RNA sequence: AUUCCCACUGUCCCUAUCUACUAUCUAGCGAGGCUGUCUGAUCAGGCAUUGCGUAAGCAGUAGAGUAGCCGUUACGAUCUGCUGAGA
């Protein structure tokens, strides 16, 4: 081992910033801690709502009961089919994939807490 | 392992270093043994490196315990330059 | 909760001064400046439990800026002089 007046320099001039680095990094922590319970709640009030849904849909449901063609000239005509209303396609891309789907302390507690008690009442 | 007793201080720093130096881990503490109004504190050091080249200007009181470097304005007791 | 570092302090060395309140007797009975605010504005003052050294007025062509023309109305903080004055 070595003796350096850069890290003795650094260890005594500081024991501030350090100590506010460690706030920051808890602090942060924290709030990313805070972000993911609270995305969580999210899935869960989603999945509520979404089953209610799907209860109340079950529950009604027993209640209600290119070509082309070519010509003598050489000249070929392409006729192909057009869909206006494309609800048809999106109606059956929907049942299709529904398909798909389906800290040590040193005393006894007791006496630490006497200790505890005699230190406090004296202030 | 190094337990050493220390008596709080603006000095107390510079242990502590030259601890964690020669040191893996240096922790101090208070036993409720010793009476809350003293100001000694109870220091351990567990795993020394046993370096094979120590230096001796490290464990020199000469150097280890060196000064840090610097409207009514406040009394002037810090010497001079 | 405890211990050390710096800064401050009538806690102390070591007391001193002021204000308010109190206590006493008597007649009767009887166990210069500043903040806020107000006098319409200056000037001059009141209040806020002392709230916390150059007067008023006039003048200058000097004067941050407001307000008339493409040499020039007016208002004007601040500064200078009367002014070691005023009280």
């Amino acid at each position: 081992v070595t003796f350096d007046k850069d890290s003795r320099l650094d260890y005594l001039t500081g024991f501030h910033k350090r100590k506010l680095q460690r706030q920051k990094k808890a602090q942060e922590f924290i709030k990313e801690q805070e972000r993911l319970r609270k995305i969580e709640e999210r899935q869960k009030i989603r999945q509520e709502r979404k089953e209610v849904m799907e209860e109340q849909l079950k529950t009604f449901k027993e209640s209600l009961n290119a070509i082309t063609e070519i010509y003598d000239d050489s000249t070929t005509v392409e006729l192909e089919t057009l869909e206006p209303n494309d609800n048809f396609e999106y109606l059956a891309q929907l049942n299709n994939v529904k398909l798909e789907k389906a800290k040590f302390r040193y005393l006894t507690k007791n006496e630490r807490r006497i200790n505890q008690r005699k230190a406090n009442d004296n202030k | 392992t190094f337990v050493t007793k220390i008596f709080r201080s603006k000095d107390y720093n510079k242990l502590i270093w030259v601890f964690q130096q020669l040191f893996e881990k240096v922790e101090a503490t208070k036993p409720p043994a010793s009476r809350n109004v003293s100001a000694e504190i109870f220091v351990v050091c567990k795993g020394f490196k046993a370096p094979k080249r120590l230096d001796p200007r490290l464990l020199d009181p000469k150097e280890v315990f060196e000064e840090l470097p610097d409207e009514k304005k406040v009394r002037k007791r810090q010497g001079y330059e």
